[PDB]
């Protein structure tokens, strides 16, 4: 159930000038590396232990690399401007994901490349990692190039090869942190609402990885549409946070059960207030 | 590790 | 250019004790574009010793970011996070609840 994914965000400012450059590096719902164009001196940076015991000469083979990504989006925002027929003036932002799912031993599930300008898909690396999806006219004249230049077959020793390879290195380093899951700590919450309503709210604190589900359910029925769910938020410590709410009649709560599902949970759990 | 190469478009 | 309004949540990082230390969070997310003034709230005024989060993106491209300040709730100090981006007409001020 492991991933790794690169997030790169390039924002040009008005008229000429470096663009803003910043590279993000994530194992699951960890991040391990940071790049931020803006420094006078830019360099890779650590944001977890596992990567740290990793060389020093490993530390600027990923700073030349995001120093290469910096100077090559100047040219890709420029190039998109004119695909674009925009002018110098304005700030546009250019976004890349890449990365590799895991699969079911040390292969590769899934391989990523995808671009978005402004923030509407622009181009992206299909499932086959042989093809491409371009979103508009412009993104077709990038992948012309990118079928002329057979780009997805270049790409495609990454993704495969390197991408598993230290995503395996990372899983093995981080061992402790990385491949065990935190279960929820659940509690039901009441607040009577008026003399007639009252809001049931289950919360999930303290769980790693994200996102793994909350429910409510009136008499063994799921309350998909009636239920007030919470985005999951970073609890700031690696772990998070999430909660799901449901407003109910004044002596009706008994009927409504809350649901929990997550790989830290060997059994699905079921709370009431 | 990033991926090498810098993608052109 | 599409332009998308930020997602604001205003919590602490382990459950609130008065008297106690801990850790107060505000999560903005769903934006687009990455430009945001993000303020965490002491009785209306600005915290300094304000962190923040890596700049990164959702499956959408919509942006998220994290700030957070090491904080001790009370009963009486009134903190709140403050957002500013193109989209809001004025800058968002989300109240901390304690059970929010």
């Amino acid at each position: 159930s492991h991933s790794m994914r690169y997030f790169y965000t390039a924002v040009s400012r008005p008229g000429r000038g470096e663009p803003r450059f910043i590279a993000v590096g994530y194992v699951d719902d960890t991040q391990f590396v940071q790049f931020d164009s803006d420094a006078a001196s830019p360099r890779g940076e650590p944001r977890a232990p596992w990567v740290e015991q990793e060389g020093p000469e490993y530390w600027d083979r990923e700073t030349q690399k995001y120093k290469r990504q910096a100077q090559t989006d100047r040219v890709n925002l420029r190039k998109l401007r004119g695909y674009y027929n925009q002018s110098e003036a304005g700030s546009h932002t250019l976004q890349r994901m890449y990365g590799c799912d895991l699969g079911p031993d040390g292969r590769l599930l899934r391989g990523y490349n995808q671009f978005a300008y402004d923030g509407k898909d622009y181009i992206a690396l299909n499932e086959d990692l042989r093809s491409w999806t371009a979103a508009d006219k412009a993104a077709q004249i990038t992948q012309r190039k990118w079928e002329a230049a057979r780009e997805a077959e270049q790409r495609r020793a990454y993704l495969e090869g390197t991408c598993v390879e230290w995503l395996r290195r990372y899983l093995e380093n981080g061992k402790k942190t990385l491949q065990r899951a935190e279960h929820p700590k659940t509690h039901v919450t009441h607040h009577p609402v008026s003399d007639h309503e009252a809001t049931l709210r289950c919360w999930a604190l303290g769980f790693y990885p994200a996102e793994i589900t909350l429910t409510w359910q009136r008499d063994g029925e799921d309350q998909t549409q009636d239920t007030e769910l919470v985005e999951t938020r970073p609890a700031g410590d690696g772990t998070f946070q999430k909660w799901a709410a449901v407003v109910v009649p004044s002596g009706e709560e008994q009927r409504y059960t809350c649901h929990v599902q997550h790989e830290g949970l060997p059994e699905p759990l079921t709370l009431r207030w | 590790s990033a991926e090498p190469v810098p993608l052109q478009l | 250019m599409i332009q998308r309004t930020p997602k604001i949540q205003v919590y602490s990082r382990h459950p609130a004790e008065n008297g106690k230390s801990n850790f107060l969070n505000c999560y903005v997310s769903g934006f687009h574009p990455s430009d945001i003034e993000v303020d965490l709230l002491k009785n209306g005024e600005r915290i300094e010793k304000v962190e923040h989060s890596d700049l990164s993106f959702s499956k959408d491209w919509s942006f998220y970011l994290l700030y957070y300040t090491e904080f001790t709730p009370t009963e009486k100090d009134e903190y709140a996070c403050r957002v500013n981006h193109v989209t809001l007409s004025q800058p968002k001020i989300v109240k901390w609840d304690r059970d929010m």
